[PDB]
Parts: C-alpha cells; structure tokens; sequence
C-alpha cells in the first residue's frame, strides 16, 4: 500500500 | 527478510501532453502492482494473483494514490527545471523510490526514501530516517523546506508502521509463492575452445529469489582468472537465471568445481566435470 | 543528462530443444535515459507479438526491461535482439547463441 502524501520537491 | 518497494519513474515530454509516469510495485522480487498513465484502465492493477483478493475499497484507494503521485512527480519536474535552469525544450527524469524492510522477526528492520534526477541523485532520507542526503544546492533547497514541513517524520510514521503492515498483509496472503523459495536447477557444459582448453560453464535455473552467489575453484581453491559472470536475468515466469564460466586446459576439466550458495538449498552445492 | 549503455542478454526462458515452445526473452538492463527500442527478429525480420515488462530501475538509477515472445526452436531459424538508444551511433544487434 502507498504512502497516503508523497512530498513535493518544491514543497 | 522481506522487503516492500514501490518505484516511480516520470518522463516529461516536452512536444506534447503531461509526463508518462510508470509506477510498480514488488514484494521482494515479485512485482504485485503497476500504473502505467498511457494504458487503458487509468487504476492501480494487479500483477499478481494473490494481491487480486484484495476488495474495491484498496484498488479505489491505491489508484487515487497513485495518480496523486503521478501529479506530484509532474509538479516535481516544473520544479526542477526551474532549480537547475533548463529550458522547456528537453525531456528529463525524475525517479523516486521508497519502502521497508523486515527481519527474519517480521518486524521492521529499515526503511528507504531516495530521488534521482535525470539519473543522479537528488535527495535520500538517510538510515534514521530523521535526516537528508542532499546531493547538490538544487536538492538542499528541498532538504530546507522538507525539515520545515516535517516530512521525514510523517515518511517515518509509514515506514515504521503502515508499510510494515502492508508487507505483513502480503507476505500472509501471497505465502504459498512470496514465502516458497525455488532452489536453482543446476547442471554444467562443456564449450570446446581449441584443441587445448574448453570452457566449463555452471548454470543456475528457476531460482528465487534473485540474490545468488556462483563461484569456481581449482583444487578447492577460489579462482577468479579467467572467469566470466554474467548478470542474473530474469527469467519471465518470475524465477531468475545466472551462469558462471571457467577456461581450463582440456584434460583437467576434473580440477575445477562450480559452487553455489542459495537461500533455497540448506547446505551449498557443488558440480564437477 | 547522464547517459548509460544498454547491456543485452539475449535467451531462451527454459533449456531449448527443436519443436518444443518456449520464450525467446531479451533483457536491456544498466540504462539511461528510460526511451529505448527494443525489438526481436526471427532471421532479420522484426517479431509482431512481442510484449515486454514494466519499466524499473536498480540501486544505481539504471533502468532494466525484459522484452519476450512465445517461440518454437528449430534447426535453421536465427534469432537476435535489436536494440537502440541514444547511447548508439547505429542499433546494436545481439544473437541469440544456444549458449548463450
């Protein structure tokens, strides 16, 4: 199963 | 040991349209899911039977994840191309993978979140999973403003917990492949070089997992001279191959022996001409 | 851009004997970037119903592929790989040998 909030490189 | 990954590879197309994004996920060497955003479905699908048991709520769930992701990798490309001062003229890459390892005690063991930009490394949370490997001023900039927002702890609340519990769930359901191992099939040939030497090769079969040790002796002495080892390859029913070849003077083809050491054979095997 | 040649391995899925089925296989591994052509030819001439795996990379970043079709072996027939990439001034053709 995924993580549920994949962080954005640029925030 | 078992491991859960998920890889993520986006590919921006700077002619026409979004980025193709290609998401697959294993357990160990066995991918379970993929997404793939130029095929039909647009929903994370099954790649193996024993992930098909799961109900509507997990495909719902894992596909509005998934495309979630697709997103986040095509912002992540605008991103970029801004940071390093690129032009809209070029394709580039982004790759990211993440997941967990646990023990032969089924708890967790390690946990894994690293980025590549067009094939470099970008950014890696670090073993402790409460720290960043920055590669560049580029990715450093991302490290700032992810320990402002506190993200490694919120990876490290997946990583400790659900994905291990994720894993736990698959490694249960998938048990009679996922928990089997397929020892190799092994045999040797013999290659006639000139009238003086032939080539000994050692094959390894059927095998899984994909990690695997082939080693040659004279004697029962290690040889590394004159020895060729091919990478391991997968062999498309999700069992691998490999080989190991040896040179030796024709007539002491007796001397040499092929050794192989694998999760799936108790003691170490041996082969002899 | 990094750019990484294409390593080729080109085989059969199972020990091949004339007239019995089995799979030719192609396996492009150690690349970059991703787009690459990958095509598998029956005595120079391209195979239509070739299917290939979903796109991963390794450790490194690398990318790998295994690109495959049902074939039955005989005596005469030859097989290869034909692979192109960015990384080659023309496409590279591997052999499919016996061994290997």
């Amino acid at each position: 199963g995924l993580l549920p909030e994949l962080p954005a490189v640029g925030g | 040991s078992h491991s859960m990954r998920y890889f993520f590879t986006s590919v921006s197309r700077p002619g026409r349209g979004e980025p193709r994004f290609i998401a697959v996920g294993y357990v160990d060497d066995t991918q379970f899911v993929r997404f793939d955003s130029d095929a039909a479905s647009q929903r994370m699908e099954p790649r193996a039977p024993w992930i098909e048991q799961e109900g509507p709520e997990y495909w719902d769930g894992e596909t509005r994840k998934v495309k979630a992701h697709s997103q986040t990798h095509r912002v992540d490309l605008g991103t970029l191309r801004g940071y390093y001062n690129q032009s809209e003229a070029g394709s580039h890459t982004v790759q990211r993978m993440y997941g967990c390892d646990v023990g032969s005690d089924w708890r967790f063991l390690r946990g894994y979140h690293q980025y590549a930009y067009d094939g470099k490394d970008y950014i890696a949370l670090k073993e402790d999973l409460r720290s960043w490997t920055a590669a560049d001023m580029a990715a450093q900039t991302t490290k700032h403003k992810w320990e402002a927002a506190h993200v490694a702890e919120q990876l490290r609340a997946y990583l400790e917990g659900t994905c291990v519990e994720w894993l736990r769930r698959y490694l249960e359901n998938g048990k009679e492949t996922l928990q089997r191992t397929d020892a190799p099939k092994t045999h040797m040939t013999h290659h006639a070089v000139s009238d003086h030497e032939a080539t000994l090769r050692c094959w390894a079969l059927s095998f899984y997992p994909a990690e695997i040790t082939l080693t040659w002796q004279r004697d029962g002495e290690d040889q590394t001279q004159d020895t060729e080892l091919v990478e391991t390859r997968p062999a498309g029913d999700g069992t691998f191959q490999k080989w190991a070849a040896v040179v030796v003077p024709s007539g002491q083809e007796q001397r040499y022996t092929c050794h192989v050491q694998h999760e799936g054979l108790p003691k170490p095997l041996t082969l002899r001409w | 851009m990094i750019q990484r040649t294409p390593k080729i391995q080109v085989y059969s899925r199972h020990p091949a004997e004339n007239g019995k089925s089995n799979f030719l296989n192609c396996y492009v591994s150690g690349f970059h970037p991703s787009d690459i052509e990958v095509d598998l030819l029956k005595n120079g001439e391209r195979i239509e119903k070739v299917e290939h795996s979903d796109l991963s990379f390794s450790k490194d970043w690398s990318f790998y592929l295994l690109y495959y079709t049902e074939f039955t072996p005989t005596e005469k027939d030859e097989y290869a790989c034909r692979v192109n990439h960015v990384t080659l001034s023309q496409p590279k053709i591997v052999k499919w040998d016996r061994d290997m």
